[PDB]
């Protein structure tokens, strides 16, 4: 929550959650040389109706034994043309660049790692014009973490950004007031050179699963950390903790 | 009256000094430099303006704009003039004359 | 910077300018028991569960000649008698002790100003006491028995 | 053997008393200001509350009454020296007597009872005392007094039943006896349980079995409050019903009940007079209406606790303090004696049982016609037969004794189906 | 109850001629829903606090009942259920919403210093205990007094309980075979 503390109490708070016991759905996509048009279609083109929550795998390559943080870049948009807004979360070995511009974007785009690169450039718009940009940050995180947390969420124009990667709760990113409503997302795939399984076995993962608003009740220590979560509306014994607001 | 023990609230605590905290030096949020703006949008595309971590007040800014009607709700003007709010968001367009 | 608990109430906050931490606590309240007896001038008053130097610095400032601290709070307009027992009382304060009035009468009265509440112990009942012993004299016990009725 | 049970009946419960323009209408003169014309709403709430802590000063002096009457002591009756007699230790049930003790002391029955209830009557006063300060940060209690939410003290201290109470163990074991119907304990002891059935060649014979069955179970109540005891279960249950009140009447400070807040700094720091006004009605219908729920609730249970203490009066007078020929109202049937120990609003009682270990199959007779066409019933036993003689048995504990005139009842008659025996004209 | 039909509860006034004559058919409503509110609010009140003190008239009502049937139409062999003891009988009297009882009790006056003892043991090794009094020992010899008044007499069978054997605290006397 904004910025209060909560010390050693349960709380019922109503936010932007996910179902529990509902589906993740890993959607990175990695391919060496060739990329299929399957990969750029409905089943891997998602619905952004409330928000997303999403779980990141930062996987930490090696070149001549130095670390390189790498993970997929995700796109938010409605038509995803230079009449239309589309946001681009991208990682940078330790640095998130986050624009929210009117871009070009190309048809079969994709990312490439840039330590051992792959067969084709990387080209996910062409912007000769240097389009207009509501957003443009830089933000930076923990290059020697293993897990990446994402609360995405739009609200009366606004979109609302959240980010972790020390621990499971997510702090405040950023917002931006857009006026439209935000109607798709994707996940590109990083065309990448060895990442394979004939090479050092490593893997590519993205988690996501929609949001809505719902009521929680959750468990807060000594340290204002959020030990315990439970969504009220899950099962039956849900239903007891949230009716007696009591985790036992 | 007679004998027997009664529960008095009686005279018992005043308050006694202040606490007024305030971060100085703020900038001004210049709400009039873009309400007193030449380019003006219409209803179909009207505009925003958010505003914060800023000073203002009500009476240079109700004075430097020509006024021709000011009315809250869910408010009161008179509890705007010591506040501190988190943010404000400025709305504007120009209207048709019939509508 | 605030700190909130679950009800919804701020309890402390952390200042922007100096990182001084502070708890809040809401400013006493309470009400104030009076011990009043008939055709007298002013009541006895206890203050639950106060010590005396929170009363006679944060909440009264008129003067008071008589004042002690109890058990049950601060006591003023009283003089400290819990020595004394009484075995009847109609300003019954709580745990065992009572208020009493005594008036210094016309023959042992005193210039000198005095309190006439005192406060006491109540004690409603007793058992009779009897000198007998309570072991065997000599293989008998030694009892009380009623020669008239 | 001897068997032992406790039992705990509740004659009281914490005394609430509620500021009602301080709940309500906390500091704000808006809100007492509009408050004002609903007549007489909070002295009807703070004259019912009253009523029912008149009747709570009421049971406990009734209930103090009955402890204490009649009871007659010897002035040099000193429990530091004088806690035993006839090889029964009363040790861990007397408090303090004499006049170098300083009257404030309970027994360690009463120790071990009270160290196992937070919230009783002192520990109310030692938490009240740590508000001015918190004493750690926060608690729940001082939470409520500062909205006009208060338990008060008791008339009587805890420490003046536990003297009453030792008064009354206390007369039943030096001799006046003025609660062991003016005989010795142990005797007493023997005369109720001949009165079941078992004769009293018995009883002499088994004098140091009754003693050590008696400490037995003495000991073994001792070391029971732990945890699965019904009796701490039904003490600890009253305890936590005010808190759950208490607590839910608090929690009523926190609706909205249709306004735009719960609080009233928030409305009368965002709205003008005329329209401040429509908003602080609503919470002031609605804690008006949780406070009259509330006094409803406590006048019921007034009720239930009044007629508790009559029970726990009339158990004194009959079980405690003598013994009535009523068979089942103390206890089970075979019950000897009780004795009474002071609990956290109330009284824990402690019961003595006959109690049969092992059993003999008999055959009996109900009736003996004699010759001269007379009859003999025997007298709360049965007639049996032992070496082809007839004989005299009591019916709780097998022993043949000669028929005698103190064992039958005598008849001018006998009835049909009564078994003829004409060899009888006996001791 | 009578003077809450003098309260306003948030109305403008409380009395229903001050507000048909004052306000409009479609206005008027607004405060009379109050003042209804209001009244019946305190109807309700009254009418939980009558039924709660009814159970408590009950249980008195039963009480006396008991009191009529077992202190003064007839006798008990209770002990301290009527009076306070020492108690002979009662008697019944009318009076404005119940009952007087009147107990009488009797009432010791002087009293006496006297020895002892709670049962003997005789030749034979038989025991005696005394019924409803105590052995006392008036001139060298074993007498019986009962225990509410002072009265030396002998010992007999419509004195004593017999027992075939004696307690180990039973004070020794063979010299004792009366009547
Ligand atoms: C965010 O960080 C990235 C990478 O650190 C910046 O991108 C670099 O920009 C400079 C100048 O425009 C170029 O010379 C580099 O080639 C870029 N590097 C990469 C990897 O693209 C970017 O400018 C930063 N943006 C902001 C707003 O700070
Ligand atoms: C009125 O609005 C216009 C834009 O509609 C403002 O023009 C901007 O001025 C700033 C500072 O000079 C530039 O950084 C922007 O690029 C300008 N916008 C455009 C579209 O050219 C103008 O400054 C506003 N008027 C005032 C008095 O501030
Ligand atoms: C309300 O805010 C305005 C800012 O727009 C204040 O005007 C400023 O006053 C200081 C004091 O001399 C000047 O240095 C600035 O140049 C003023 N700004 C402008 C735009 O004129 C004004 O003082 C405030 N009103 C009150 C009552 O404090
Ligand atoms: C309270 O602590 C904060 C810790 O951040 C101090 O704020 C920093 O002050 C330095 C001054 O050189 C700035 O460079 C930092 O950017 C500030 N941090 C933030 C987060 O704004 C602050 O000065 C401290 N206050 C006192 C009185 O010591
Ligand atoms: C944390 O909360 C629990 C729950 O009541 C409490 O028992 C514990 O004392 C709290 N911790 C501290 C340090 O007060
Ligand atoms: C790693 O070292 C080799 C030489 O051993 C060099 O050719 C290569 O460029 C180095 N890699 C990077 C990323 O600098
Ligand atoms: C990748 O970019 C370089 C730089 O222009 C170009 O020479 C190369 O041909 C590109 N790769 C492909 C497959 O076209
Ligand atoms: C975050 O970074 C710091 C220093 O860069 C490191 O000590 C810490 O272990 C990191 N935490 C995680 C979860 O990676
Ligand atoms: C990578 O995985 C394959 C799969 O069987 C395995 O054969 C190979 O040894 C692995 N290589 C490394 C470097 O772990
Ligand atoms: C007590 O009352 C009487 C009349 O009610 C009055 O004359 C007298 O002065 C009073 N006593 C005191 C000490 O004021
Ligand atoms: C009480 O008053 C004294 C003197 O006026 C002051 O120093 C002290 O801080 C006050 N304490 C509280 C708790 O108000
Ligand atoms: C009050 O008086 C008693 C004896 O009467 C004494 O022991 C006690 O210390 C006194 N307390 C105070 C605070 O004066
Ligand atoms: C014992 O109680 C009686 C009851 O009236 C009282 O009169 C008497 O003074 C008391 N005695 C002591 C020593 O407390
Ligand atoms: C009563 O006991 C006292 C001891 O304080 C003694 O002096 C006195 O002689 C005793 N009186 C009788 C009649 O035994
Ligand atoms: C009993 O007391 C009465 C009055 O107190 C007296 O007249 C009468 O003589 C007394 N009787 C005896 C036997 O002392
Ligand atoms: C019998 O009397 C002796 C001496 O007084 C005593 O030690 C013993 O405890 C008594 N036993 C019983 C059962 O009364
Ligand atoms: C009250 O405060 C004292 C210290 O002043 C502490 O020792 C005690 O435990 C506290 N009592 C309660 C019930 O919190």
């Amino acid at each position: 929550v904004l910025n209060r503390v909560y010390l050693n109490t349960t709380l019922l708070f109503t936010g932007y959650f996910p179902k529990s016991g509902a589906n993740f759905r890993d959607l990175a996509l990695k391919g060496s040389k060739y990329l299929s048009t399957l990969w750029y279609k409905p089943p891997f083109l998602s619905d952004f109706n409330n928000g997303i929550f999403s779980k990141v795998k930062n996987t930490k390559l090696y070149v001549n034994n130095t670390l390189y943080s790498e993970f997929s870049t995700i796109v938010i948009g409605s038509v995803f043309v230079n009449t239309s807004y589309t946001i681009v979360v991208q990682p940078h070995n330790g640095i998130l660049e986050i624009t929210a511009c009117q871009y070009t974007m190309c048809e079969y785009p994709h990312t490439v790692c840039k330590s051992k690169g792959s067969i084709r450039n990387e080209s996910w718009h062409i912007d000769s014009s240097e389009p207009l940009c509501l957003f443009k940050k830089n933000f930076t995180y923990n290059v020697s973490a293993d897990w990446l947390y994402f609360h995405f969420y739009q609200e009366r124009g606004v979109f609302y950004a959240y980010y972790a990667d020390v621990g499971m709760p997510t702090t405040f990113l950023f917002s931006l007031y857009l006026g439209t409503i935000l109607s798709h997302y994707y996940v590109m795939p990083l065309t990448c050179k060895a990442i394979s399984s004939n090479t050092d076995n490593e893997t590519l993962e993205y988690w996501v699963t929609p949001l809505s608003r719902r009521q929680y009740l959750l468990n807060f220590d000594e340290h204002g950390v959020i030990t315990n979560a439970v969504d009220c509306s899950s099962s039956f014994l849900s239903e007891i903790q949230c009716k007696t607001q009591s985790f036992a | 009256p007679n004998t027997g023990v009664y529960d008095l609230s009686g005279f018992t605590v005043k308050p006694v000094a202040t606490v007024y905290r305030r971060i100085p030096n703020l900038p001004d949020c210049d709400i009039d430099n873009w309400l007193n703006n030449v380019s003006v949008p219409s209803p179909l595309n009207w505009e925003r303006r958010i505003f914060s971590n800023c000073n203002f007040n009500l009476s240079t800014l109700l004075r430097l704009v020509h006024v021709d009607s000011f009315s809250c709700n869910n408010l009161d003007k008179s509890k705007i003039f010591g506040s501190c709010f988190n943010s404000i968001t400025v709305d504007k367009f120009a209207i048709p004359n019939r509508r | 910077n605030l700190l909130y608990d679950s009800n919804g109430n701020i309890i402390g906050f952390k200042d922007f300018l100096t990182n001084k931490t502070y708890t809040i606590l809401p400013c006493y309240s309470g009400r104030v028991s009076a011990a009043f007896y008939q055709n007298s001038s002013s009541p006895a008053l206890l203050y639950r569960n106060l010590k005396c130097s929170y009363v006679l610095n944060n909440i009264s400032f008129i003067s008071q000649p008589f004042y002690f601290d109890s058990y049950l709070g601060c006591v003023l307009n009283a003089v400290n008698l819990t020595s004394y027992s009484v075995s009847s009382c109609d300003l019954r304060m709580g745990s065992g002790f009572c208020i009493d009035y005594a008036l210094p009468s016309s023959g042992s009265a005193s210039r000198g100003i005095s309190s006439p509440y005192r406060f006491v112990t109540f004690e409603p009942f007793n058992v009779s006491f009897v000198n007998d012993s309570v072991e065997t004299v000599g293989g008998l016990f030694e009892i009380q028995i009623p020669t008239n009725f | 053997t001897i068997a032992g049970h406790e039992e705990f009946i509740q004659t009281s419960s914490p005394k609430v008393t509620i500021d009602c323009s301080a709940f309500v209408c906390s500091n704000y003169a808006a809100c007492h200001d509009l408050l004002s014309e609903y007549g007489t709403f909070c002295d009807n709430i703070n004259s019912i509350l009253n009523e029912v802590n008149d009747l709570l000063d009421i049971t406990q002096l009734q209930v103090a009454n009955a402890l204490m009457q009649g009871v007659t002591l010897s002035s040099n009756l000193n429990t530091n020296l004088h806690s035993d007699v006839d090889n029964i230790d009363f040790k861990s049930l007397l408090g303090c007597l004499g006049s170098q003790c300083g009257s404030s002391s309970r027994s360690l029955l009463e120790d071990l009872l009270f160290n196992k209830v937070k919230l009783s009557d002192v520990g109310f006063v030692e938490a009240y005392n740590n508000c001015t300060g918190g004493s750690e940060i926060r608690d729940l209690l001082c939470v409520q007094s500062f909205n006009g939410i208060k338990v008060l003290p008791p008339i009587l201290s805890e420490t003046q039943i536990s003297g009453y109470t030792t008064a009354a163990t206390v007369a039943a074991m030096f001799p006046p006896w003025s609660a062991a119907a003016g005989v010795p304990f142990s005797l007493n002891v023997q005369y109720r349980i001949n009165g079941l059935g078992v004769t009293m060649d018995v009883l002499n014979k088994n004098q140091k079995l009754i003693a050590n069955a008696f400490n037995k179970a003495l000991l073994s109540i001792q070391n029971g409050f732990t945890a699965t005891n019904s009796a701490l279960a039904k003490i600890q249950s009253v305890v936590n019903a005010n808190a759950q009140a208490l607590n839910s009447l608090l929690q009523q400070l926190f609706n909205k009940f249709g306004a735009i807040s719960s609080s009233l700094q928030e409305i009368l720091s965002r709205l003008d007079p005329p329209e401040a006004q429509v908003q602080i009605d609503r919470l002031i219908n609605g804690r008006l209406t949780a406070l009259n729920a509330y006094v409803s609730q406590q006048l019921s249970d007034i009720t239930l606790i009044k007629a508790g203490a009559s029970r726990a009066i009339e158990k004194v007078n009959e079980c405690v303090k003598s013994q009535s020929p009523r068979i089942n109202f103390c206890g089970n049937g075979n019950h000897i004696l009780s004795l009474v120990q002071n609990a956290p609003y109330g009284l824990l009682f402690i019961h003595f049982s006959y109690k049969p270990t092992s059993f003999k199959t008999v055959l009996v007779s109900p009736g003996l016609c004699l010759s001269g066409d007379r009859g003999i019933a025997p007298k709360q036993g049965y007639f049996i037969k032992q070496n082809d003689s007839w004989m005299f048995t009591g019916s709780s504990y097998y022993y043949p004794e000669p028929i005698s005139d103190k064992n039958v009842v005598f008849m001018n008659s006998c009835s049909v189906n009564f078994t003829k025996a004409p060899f009888i004209y006996l001791n």
